[PDB]
Formats: structure tokens, C-alpha cells, sequence
């Protein structure tokens, strides 16, 4: 457009054009134009110069933006270096700051004149007085509370000053500010806040200003965080609160949140201001709500304004019913409104969204709980607390029947090779959310089962001829169904299936055509698979429920299919008892049939179907204890596959280019994909499978690996991301799942190093090398680690062959920069965290020049960014510290070529502002290092004593790198990494303490550290030792 | 058509940037490389009742690379705040990225995400997510490898700034 790089921004001054460059940055800027325009206005930040930023307002532009940069310019001053500007510059800032404050704040129509620029001369305002408060300028509260009581434009912004003043003491100051300071500034307002509460209460009392008051209220939400509980409880402020601004609109949301944190906390003392609180409000919410208002449509269909209210409402009533539910039984003259406000909780309690759905179900999962921690028994004698809830009870367990979730959170995804395939979704909130009213539910039923057995047949009833009907609520009722499982007598359950089972059969009859046969045999199907504990008596039943599962497997129709296989699957895994052993009243146990008659189960099965369907009866295989049968139940389980796999064998073993037919590679992959579950389900016992096919397995393994290779070369990168070499790029990592996996559940590791390791070490390892870098699997690192963490001890001498071939080569990948090769990054972490931590004999017999670009590379591991393998290499050099504490032999020389450069770059990782998440490990091991040398060290690292050297060196060396930091806080520092060297919380918290104070130039000398407290800390945490 | 400046934020490492790769491209990325200050991409997706355009504004989250940190706040319509369920820090971090955002823009739809839910062994786990409550936020479980509701967060936020609760995303020409 305009701009170009070269521009003006030194011993000049060009405001006119400054402009440009931020209407060219939040405007104009599509693209080439912002990414220069924010990084020449970058740059211009730390180049050193405060007075700079006077001309930016001094000479103001009508650019909000260049005044609030210019703002940032100050407040940076501000933050880093306010210790080391002379006290003629400091009152030229404070007189500045607070003058463009008054004549822009007390101006009436600065209404809409930037709120957000107005903030922001708050907060630079409010960071002059973190930087010296009680210090200097003590008079400041006072000049406030004198000041403001002028006119309502300056007491509406001193609120939200003081709000902010607040936010920053206590509520963020941890981290942000030093330790000891925080001590100070926080009982500093609490010191004289009596003063200002005074205005508080005034202004809440008398002035009639609408935005000033609404001020003073929402800036002492904030106050209620931390202040004494007197203020509060022993003065008129929970009445004024309710009386007076509870009920009118726009207040409205205002007092409620001050309110929902007041009953936050425990009742044991204002027991009497508890109970005032709550009927004094709960008749407010009636003059506010119609006790019979239908809330789902009050939301349904309302502005901002009143949704959020609904909300604060719901959790209101989720802390003061929960965190006072003894005042409320108890209190006899009391119990008028614990009932209208269960009822309030129960009209919100049915509302669309989510996010206050799920403040009402916390509530209910507590009722629930509490009521089932008395009395686990059904309604038989009477209950006692029950008595003010049975009512309510009821209410609610229609409320879980009628909104069930779905339990099984199911998605389809496409992964690296463009096959796309259906995942279940592990730990979710919404798989969460089920649990949470299955919880709910089924505490309401061993408290009942009956009253929820009606609920849930009426249901049903309805759900037939009574056309409640609807694909969605056929649905939620099974849900439902399959959610009280086992929740009742084996005999209350009997009848309650067959009743359901059975209407659900004589309802699939009604409704005609596949379409609407379908979701109810699947309704049916899953409600089925949630009653395992019933299929296993029955077993004529269940006999025909797999048949008829077997018979789905031919339905073309979309869904069913899937739904055979998984409502087969899980029925094949809790009663894989009952395939195996013979039944009574049978000829032979049920597997075998099972087996003889696979050719038909998945005659018209998708390939992803038939995989999950081997899984399955992987299981059941499983179950069969005995060795001699279970071993006959796989040559013929893996009968179909090797068939197959031999065709293609043989055909191939005769001229090796049909490994080159796009259809001959992929059935590779789909008999490999196979053995992968059938392995995943039948466990140690299908090595006799593995052991079969692999040299086989290996020897094709090895033929496509170079073909890939062949292919990225002459051909180039791009042929990674073609059909072909996609199918060829799943076979080989296939076979690495299936290896990796066997291995992960084998059981005998000698007799998988002497059998199965060999042949890896030539045709995966040897090869991983062979290939071209954008060719080699990462694959192959993890299903190495993976087998080194099992086999461990007995791979131990064969870890020079393994890195040999795989170490040098793969770290000569990643040491280029943090970025590429990203899999190969974390796999290669984990292969070392696994020898390092197992075989570590085999660091001592390995040079110590190879050893030595070993740790060196631990090093580079703990310096990336990738917070996953930033921490892997944490946690080997931890283990690795402890490991070599074992022989004092290798485990001196250790201390000595090492030591002293590793607390060198363990503390360059500290004090860089990137790898603060990985902290406690930081902590955790520069406290062993500290502890270490108290004691284990017994040589010398140079001259010198021998503690002495390293707490000097340490100095010496944070001294070096941190320039600004007199001598007096280095000195402390170092000390308390020896004082709290045993206190990793606390540890933690020190180091942190020193990334905040670097951070700042603190000024040759000021005395603000508060050394006498921050030093009878270090030795009040040195003298805990014992 | 309409368009709005949507501000992506939140903790380094999150997967800020991966996830509007995925949107914009329909590309994983595998690797971690930092943005810079403010990398600036328009996405559009179109609803039934025409498309939406939102111009987003993925920043920084490593300290060091911050730029013009609050700067960058400024003239938005709406938000989003993002941690990973795999790393407790990102997600301790929240009420931070929150509270700078919120004194700059005192009043925006502002959606909270938590990447990486398709990560078998969640660190964060789902059943202590509650900052949004009291601060009337909405909350998703978003995945940027899986795509578990990969566009609800912006859904969401498309009805909150049209006024149209019935909003539905359609994939129209
Ligand atoms: N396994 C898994 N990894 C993910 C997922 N989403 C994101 N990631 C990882 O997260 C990283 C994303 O990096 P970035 O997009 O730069 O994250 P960021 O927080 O925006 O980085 P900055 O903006 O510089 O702070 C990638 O390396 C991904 O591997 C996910 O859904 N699953
Ligand atoms: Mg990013």
C-alpha cells in the first residue's frame, strides 16, 4: 500500500505518520502491511526511552490506539525499571498520569470516549502504586476518600480503581508480583480498608447516580474475595444488598454474584445472618419470578441481560442449598422457603443450555447423595430426612428419564493416511455428563426403585400407542433403561427387562419400514448390552441375541451394521465366559460353532466392521484358561487371514512386484490391522500366531520400507501423500502396532529377546537407517521404548546394536532447530527415557564420549519448547541423577565432568520465560543438585571446602547473565536454594520469586525486598529440616 | 457479506494456531512453532442464513513473543480463550488471559476451549472445569486432531453476535 520497511523511528519526530501505522495495523493491514506495522511498533517498546511517549498525548492524534500504545510504552517503564528513575522524573509521572486522569474522567461526556483508554490509565495508575504505595505516597486511600466525595464523576472512577487496586493484590498477585511484597500491599489494604468501606456503605446508602452506584457495586464484588468477615456480616450490607438493589433490572445481576460468594462459606458462626439472608431473598425472587413461570422459555427467548441472571440464579442456589443444608432442615420456621427454593432449582432446572443445566445436575448429584449416605434402602419404615424431599425426588427422576444423555460418544476420523475410521471419544465433558446423571439417577432408584420403574414404563407405554413417539426420545428413554443398571434386585430386574424387551419387540412390529425398525432394534440392542448380569442366567436368550446380531451383520442398511459389531463387541467382553465352556443343554460350547461359521458373519461386512468383529471374539478366545484348547481356537480363529497371507505370500515369493498392486497392499494392511486386535483381545497366548507369520511379516515389512525410500527419492516428498505409498506407509506401521503390542502384554521377556528381538535388529532397525530421513518411520522409535520397557534387563547388551544403527542418525534430524520431524522428536525421548530408566548397566559399558552426546542430548530434550518432550527430558535427567548415585565408582566421575555444566543449563531453562510449565520438575531436581552437595560430592570441581565453589559459582554466574541485580538479593537467592533445598513447594514458589525480581531493574539500592523478612523465611525454612 | 474480529488467545503451546489451520485449510499441523506477536486469518464459514466471515486474530501465547499483547484486543466483537486438557498450567493460566482481555473489551461473547480432548491419558480433567461459571461464559471440548466439536465454538459465537439462536452451519457452495 504505503508503508514500506524503511521507517523513521529515531532522533526524530514524526507523530503525523505514527498514526498510519496503527490504522494500518488494526485497519487496513490485511496481510504483508500489519505483520511489519506490528513488529516496527514492537520494537519501538523496549528501545529505551520514557519521556518518548509525552509527545504521543501531549500532541494527541484523535488515534485511541497510538495513545494506548503509547500507554504501553509507560506502563512498561513502569513495570521494569520504576526503582531507577530519579524522584523529579517520578512525580512528573505520577502528576502526569493522574492529571490526564481528572481531565478526561471528571469530563461527563467521556461517556463513550474509550473505555477502554480510560482502564487503562487506571492500571498504569495502579501500577505506580505497586511500585511504591505504602512506601511513599502514603497518603493516597485518604486523598481518595476526600477526593472523591467532590463530584460523581471522579467517585464513579475511583470504584473502579480501587476494584482493579484489588484484583491485583490479591487476587492476581501470585506470580505477577514478588512474594514478600505481595504480603505487604495485601495487609496494607487490609490495614486501612475500614476507611474506604465507609464510603462504600455511603454511596450504597444515599447517592441516587445509577452508573456511579452500579460502580461501587460491582468494584465490591471484588473486595468480598479477601475482606474480614465483620464488614460483612456484623453491619447492614447483606440486608441493603437485598432490599435495595436485588429487585430492580439493572442491579439486578450485580448483587446477586455478591450474594452467591457471601453464602459460599461456611455457616458455623453467622448461623442467624445465614438465615436472614436466605428468606430476606428467596420472598425477593418471588416479587421477581412467578413460582410457576416457565423458565426454558424465559430463556428460550431473552436478551443478554436476563439469560445471565438465570444462570447466577442457578448457582446461587447451588451454594447456598448445598453449603447450608443443615441450617435449612433444622430451622423449623425455615423450611417455607428451603422448599420454594428447591422448587426454584427445579423450574431453571430444565433449560436448553448446557452450562446451567450443569449447575443444577451438581446440585441434584448432591441431594441424591446425601439422602443415600443416610439410607441406601429402598421405600420398605420411614425415612427421616428423606421426608422433606420425596416430593422432590420424584420431581427430579423424571427430570434425569426425560433428559438422559447419550452414553457412547462415537465420531468418525480421518488420520495421516486419509482412511478414515469411527473413534470413541475417552474422558469428554458430554461422556462426563451421562455419568454424572447416571450417578444422580441411580441414587434415586436404590431409594426407590419403584417410583422410577413408573416413570420409566409409563414412558414407555407412551412411547407405543400413547404417540409420545419421536426418534429423539426412543432414544433418550433407552438411555435411561441402560442407565440403572444393576441399580436393582436381580429379580425387580427380571421383570423389568422382559416387560421393556418385550414391548419394544411388539412396538418394532407396529412401526414399518427399515427405516423406523432400525433405531428401535437398535434402542433395543443397547439396552441389552448395559444388562450383562441378566444375559449371563438366560442363556437360551442370549444364544439368540448374538444370532440375531449376526443376522444384522447383513443389513446393508446404513447404521445397522455398525451397530451389530458394537453391540456384539460388547456383550463378546462380559460374557466371554459363556462362549467358551460347554452350556447345559448343548453339544459343545458355543465358540466353536462360532468359528466353523465365520466365512458367513462377515460375508458382506466392511473391512473396518470385520476387524471389530475378530476383536470380539479375540475375547471370548481369551476366556478359554486352558492352553491346549486355546491354542486350537486360534490356528482356526486366524484361519481366514492366513489363508490369505500365505495367497499373497506364495504369489509374491514368485516375482516381488505384486507388493506393487495398489488392491495386493492394501489387503496387507487389513490382515495386519486383524492380528492387531485379535492380539489386542487373546494376549500372550497369540504368539503362536505372531511367531507364524513373522519372519514373514518382517521380510515384507523390509520390502516396502525401501520402496518408500525408492519412491521419495527418484520421485520426490510429494509421492508420501499418494494412494499408493499411503497403503505401503499402513502396512508398515501396522506391523510395528502389532509387534509393539504383542510385546506390551507378553509375558515370558526371555524368550521374546532370544526369538523375536534378533530379526528386528535387521530388518526394522537396520533398515530405519537404510532410508531416506523423509521416509523413516517414528513408528519404529516407540515400538522400541515399548519393548525396552517390557523386556528391560534382557535387551540391556543389545542397546550399543540398537542406537548404533537408530541414535546418531535421528538426532542428526532434530538438532537443526525445535520444529521439524516432531514425531520423531517425542518417540526418540521416550526410547531414551525407557533404556535410561531400565537398562541404565548399559550407559557405564558405552565410552564416555558416546555418554557424553547421550546427556548432551538429554539437554537438548528439556530446551524445546514441545512442552511433552521439554518434559521427557526432565525426566530422564532426574532418573538419571538417581541412577548414577547407585555406584559410587562412575557415579563420582559423573559429578565431576558434569555436574557443574548441567546446573548451568538447568538454570537457563529456569530464568527463560517459556518453560515455567515444566517448573516443579525444575525445582525438583535443582533441590537433589543442592541436597547432593551437602553431602555427596567427594572430590573437588576446582581449587577449593567444596559447597562453598558451587554457591559462589552459581552467583558468579547469575551475577553475569542478570547485570541489574545488585549483590545483595544474588546472595539471598542462592542462599534459599540451600535453605528451602529441601521444600520443593516452597522451592518452587522460590524460583518463581527469582523470575519476577530479573524481570526488574531493581536499582542499585532501595532495600524493597524486605530482606530481614524474606531472610528470617530462608532460615525459618533452613531450621525445618528436622 | 458480514464479518467480525474474533481475538484467539490463550496459553503457549495450546494449539491455537493448529486449530485455525485445520479451519482454514483443513491441515493438521504436527509440529509446535510459536506465532509471532499476531498472525491475522479470515474464516469463513456460511450458515442458513448466509455467510459469516471472521477475520481471526491468533496471538501469542509464549511471554517472550507477546508483542502488543492487550493491543491487540481492541476492536473486537467477540472472543475465544484456549488451554490444553493435557497440561493443568494452560488451564491455571486462564483467569489471566481472561481478566487483560475483559478490561479491554468489558463486554463480548467469549467462548473457552480445552484441545487436545482426543489424548487418552486427559490431565485436565473435565469434572474441575468451572471458571466459566461466575464469569458467565460458554465452554466447549474441542479437539484440533479429531475435529470433537471443531465448530461449536464458532456456532456459538455466530448466533451470539447475530441474534439468531437458530443458527446453523450447512456447508452451501
Ligand atoms: N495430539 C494432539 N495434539 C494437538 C492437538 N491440537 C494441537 N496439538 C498440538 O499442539 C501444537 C500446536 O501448536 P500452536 O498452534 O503453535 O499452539 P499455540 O498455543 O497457538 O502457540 P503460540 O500461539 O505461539 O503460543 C501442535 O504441535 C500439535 O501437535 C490435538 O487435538 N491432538
Ligand atoms: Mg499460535
Amino acid at each position: 500500500d504505503h508503508a514500506a520497511r524503511q521507517l523513521l523511528d529515531f532522533s526524530q519526530k514524526l507523530d503525523i505518520n505514527l498514526l498510519d501505522n496503527v490504522v494500518n495495523c488494526l485497519y487496513h493491514g490485511e496481510g504483508a502491511q500489519q505483520r511489519m506495522a506490528q513488529e516496527v511498533l514492537t520494537h519501538l517498546k523496549e528501545h529505551p526511552d520514557a519521556w518518548t511517549r509525552v509527545d504521543t498525548i501531549l500532541e494527541f492524534s484523535q488515534n485511541m490506539n497510538t495513545k494506548y500504545y503509547g500507554l504501553q510504552i509507560l506502563e512498561n517503564v513502569i513495570k521494569t525499571r520504576w526503582k531507577i528513575l530519579p524522584r523529579n522524573q517520578c512525580e512528573g509521572i505520577k502528576k502526569y498520569v493522574v492529571g490526564l486522569i481528572i481531565k478526561t474522567s471528571s469530563d461527563p461526556t467521556c461517556v463513550e470516549k474509550e473505555k477502554v483508554y480510560i482502564g487503562k490509565l487506571n492500571m498504569i495508575l495502579v501500577q505506580i502504586l505497586k511500585q511504591e504505595w505504602p512506601k511513599h505516597w502514603p497518603t493516597f486511600i485518604s486523598d481518595i476518600v476526600g477526593a472523591s466525595r467532590t463530584s460523581e464523576s471522579l467517585c464513579q472512577n475511583n470504584m473502579v480503581i480501587l476494584k482493579l487496586l484489588s484484583e491485583e493484590v490479591f487476587d492476581f498477585s501470585s506470580g505477577q508480583i514478588t512474594q514478600v511484597k505481595a504480603k505487604h500491599l495485601k495487609d496494607s489494604m487490609c490495614n486501612e480498608f475500614s476507611q474506604i468501606f465507609q464510603l462504600c456503605q455511603f454511596v450504597m446508602e444515599n447517592s441516587q447516580n445509577a452508573p456511579l452506584v452500579h460502580a461501587t457495586l460491582e468494584t465490591l464484588l471484588r473486595f468480598l474475595n479477601w475482606i474480614p468477615l465483620g464488614y460483612i456480616f456484623e453491619t447492614k450490607l447483606i440486608s441493603t444488598l437485598i432490599y435495595k438493589f436485588l429487585n430492580v433490572p439493572m442491579f439486578r445481576n450485580v448483587s446477586l454474584k455478591c450474594l452467591t460468594e457471601i453464602a459460599g462459606v461456611s455457616v458455623s458462626q453467622y448461623e442467624e445472618q445465614f438465615e436472614t439472608l436466605f428468606t430476606l431473598t428467596m420472598m425477593q425472587l418471588k416479587q421477581m419470578l412467578p413460582l410457576n413461570t416457565n423458565i426454558r422459555l424465559a430463556y428460550s427467548n431473552g436478551k443478554d441481560d436476563e439469560q445471565n441472571f438465570i444462570q447466577n440464579l442457578s448457582l446461587f442456589l447451588c451454594t447456598f442449598l448445598k453449603e447450608h443444608g443443615q441450617l435449612l432442615e433444622k430451622r423449623l420456621n425455615l423450611r417455607e422457603a428451603l422448599m420454594e427454593a428447591l422448587h426454584y432449582m427445579l423450574l431453571v432446572s430444565e433449560v436448553e443450555e448446557t452450562e446451567i443445566f450443569k449447575i443444577c445436575l451438581e446440585y441434584w448429584n448432591h441431594l441424591a447423595a446425601e439422602l443415600y449416605r443416610e439410607s441406601p434402602f429402598s421405600t420398605s419404615d420411614i425415612p427421616p430426612r428423606r421426608q422433606l424431599y420425596l416430593t422432590v425426588l420424584s420431581k427430579v427422576r423424571l427430570l434425569m428419564v426425560s433428559r438422559m444423555a447419550k452414553p457412547e460418544e462415537v465420531l468418525v476420523v480421518e488420520n495421516d493416511q486419509g482412511e478414515v475410521v469411527r473413534e470413541f471419544m475417552k474422558d469428554t465433558d458430554s461422556i462426563n455428563l451421562y455419568k454424572n446423571m447416571r450417578e444422580t439417577l441411580v441414587y434415586l432408584t436404590h431409594l426407590d426403585y419403584v417410583d422410577t420403574e413408573i416413570i420409566m414404563t409409563k414412558k414407555l407405554q407412551n412411547q407405543v400407542n400413547g404417540t409420545e413417539w419421536s426418534w429423539k426420545n426412543l432414544n433418550t428413554l433407552c438411555w435411561a433403561i441402560g442407565s440403572i443398571s444393576g441399580a436393582m434386585h436381580e429379580e425387580d430386574e427380571k421383570r423389568f427387562l422382559v416387560t421393556v424387551i418385550k414391548d419394544l419387540l411388539g412396538l418394532c412390529e407396529q412401526k414399518r419400514g427399515k427405516d423406523n425398525k432400525a433405531i428401535i432394534a437398535s434402542n433395543i440392542m443397547y439396552i441389552v448390552g448395559q444388562y450383562p448380569r441378566f444375559l449371563r442366567a438366560h442363556w437360551k436368550f442370549l444364544k439368540t441375541v448374538v444370532n440375531k446380531l449376526f443376522e444384522f451383520m447383513h443389513e446393508t442398511h446404513d447404521g445397522v451394521q455398525d451397530m451389530a459389531c458394537d453391540t456384539f463387541i460388547k456383550i463378546a467382553q462380559k460374557c466371554r465366559r459363556h462362549f467358551v465352556q460347554v452350556q447345559v443343554g448343548e453339544v459343545m460350547p458355543f465358540i466353536d460353532e462360532i468359528l466353523n461359521n465365520i466365512n458367513t458373519i462377515i460375508c458382506d461386512l466392511q473391512p473396518q466392521q470385520v476387524h471389530t468383529f475378530y476383536e470380539a471374539v479375540g475375547y471370548m478366545i481369551g476366556a478359554q484358561t486352558d492352553q491346549t484348547v486355546q491354542e486350537h481356537l486360534i490356528e482356526k480363529y486366524m484361519l481366514l487371514p492366513n489363508q490369505v497371507w500365505d495367497s499373497i505370500i506364495q504369489q509374491a515369493t514368485k516375482n516381488v512386484d505384486i507388493l506393487k498392486d495398489p488392491e495386493t497392499v492394501k489387503q496387507l494392511g487389513s490382515i495386519l490391522k486383524t492380528n492387531v486386535r485379535a492380539c489386542k483381545a487373546v494376549g500372550h497366548p497369540f504368539v503362536i500366531q505372531l511367531g507364524r507369520i513373522y519372519l514373514d511379516m518382517l521380510n515384507v515389512y523390509k520390502c516396502l520400507s525401501e520402496n518408500i525410500s525408492a519412491a521419495i527419492q527418484a520421485n520426490g516428498e510429494m509421492v508420501t501423500k499418494q494412494p499408493l505409498i499411503r497403503s505401503m506407509r499402513t502396512v508398515k506401521r501396522e506391523t510395528l502396532k502389532l509387534i509393539s503390542g504383542w510385546v506390551s502384554r507378553s509375558n515370558d521377556p526371555q524368550m521374546v529377546a532370544e526369538n523375536f528381538v534378533p530379526p528386528l535388529l535387521d530388518a526394522v532397525l537396520i533398515d530405519y537407517q537404510r532410508n531416506v530421513p523423509a521416509a523413516r518411520e517414528p513408528e519404529v522409535l516407540s515400538t522400541m521404548a515399548i519393548i525396552v520397557n517390557k523386556l528391560g534387563g534382557h535387551i540391556t547388551a543389545e542397546i550399543p546394536q540398537i542406537f548404533d544403527a537408530v541414535f546418531e542418525c535421528t538426532l542428526n534430524m532434530i538438532n537443526k532447530d525445535f520444529e521439524e520431524y516432531p514425531e520423531h522428536r517425542t518417540n526418540f525421548f521416550l526410547l531414551l527415557q525407557a533404556v535410561n530408566s531400565h537398562c541404565f548397566p548399559a550407559f557405564l559399558a558405552i565410552p564416555p564420549a558416546q555418554f557424553k552426546l547421550v546427556l548432551d542430548s538429554i539437554i537438548w530434550a528439556f530446551k524445546h519448547t514441545m512442552r511433552n518432550v521439554a518434559d521427557t527430558g526432565l525426566q530422564i535427567l532426574f532418573t538419571l541423577l538417581q541412577n548414577v548415585a547407585q555406584e559410587e565408582a562412575a557415579a563420582q566421575s559423573f559429578y565431576q565432568t558434569y555436574f557443574c555444566d548441567i546446573l548451568q543449563h538447568i538454570f537457563s531453562v529456569v530464568t527463560d520465560t517459556s518453560h515455567t510449565a515444566g517448573l516443579t520438575m525444575h525445582a525438583s531436581i535443582l533441590a537433589y543438585m543442592f541436597n547432593l552437595v551437602e553431602e555427596g560430592k567427594i572430590s573437588t570441581p576446582l581449587n577449593p571446602n567444596n559447597q562453598m565453589f558451587i554457591q559462589d559459582y552459581v552467583a558468579n554466574l547469575l551475577k553475569s547473565a542478570f547485570p541489574h541485580l545488585q549483590d545483595a538479593q544474588v546472595k539471598l537467592f542462592v542462599t534459599g536454594l540451600f535453605s528451602l533445598n529441601q521444600d520443593i513447594p516452597a522451592f518452587k514458589e522460590h524460583l518463581r520469586d527469582f523470575l519476577v525480581q530479573i524481570k526488574e531493574f531493581a536499582g542499585e539500592d532501595t532495600s524493597d525486598l524486605f530482606l530481614e523478612e524474606r531472610e528470617t523465611a530462608l532460615r525459618q525454612a533452613q531450621e525445618e529440616k528436622h | 457479506q458480514v464479518q467480525f474480529k474474533l481475538v484467539l488467545v490463550g496459553d503457549g503451546g495450546t494449539g491455537k494456531t493448529t486449530f485455525v489451520k485445520r479451519h482454514l485449510t483443513g491441515e493438521f499441523e504436527k509440529k509446535y512453532v510459536a506465532t509471532l506477536g499476531v498472525e491475522v486469518h479470515p474464516l469463513v464459514f456460511h450458515t442458513n442464513r448466509g455467510p459469516i466471515k471472521f477475520n481471526v486474530w491468533d496471538t501469542a501465547g509464549l511471554e517472550k513473543f507477546g508483542g502488543l499483547r492487550d493491543g491487540y484486543y481492541i476492536q473486537a466483537q467477540c472472543a475465544i480463550i484456549m488451554f490444553d486438557v493435557t497440561s493443568r498450567v494452560t488451564y491455571k493460566n486462564v483467569p489471566n488471559w481472561h481478566r487483560d482481555l475483559v478490561r479491554v473489551c468489558e463486554n463480548i461473547p467469549i467462548v473457552l476451549c480445552g484441545n487436545k480432548v482426543d489424548i487418552k491419558d486427559r490431565k485436565v480433567k473435565a469434572k474441575s472445569i468451572v471458571f466459566h461459571r461466575k464469569k458467565n461464559l460458554q465452554y466447549y471440548d474441542i479437539s484440533a486432531k479429531s475435529n470433537y466439536n471443531f465448530e461449536k465454538p464458532f456456532l456459538w459465537l455466530a448466533r451470539k453476535l447475530i441474534g439468531d439462536p437458530n443458527l446453523e452451519f450447512v456447508a452451501m457452495p
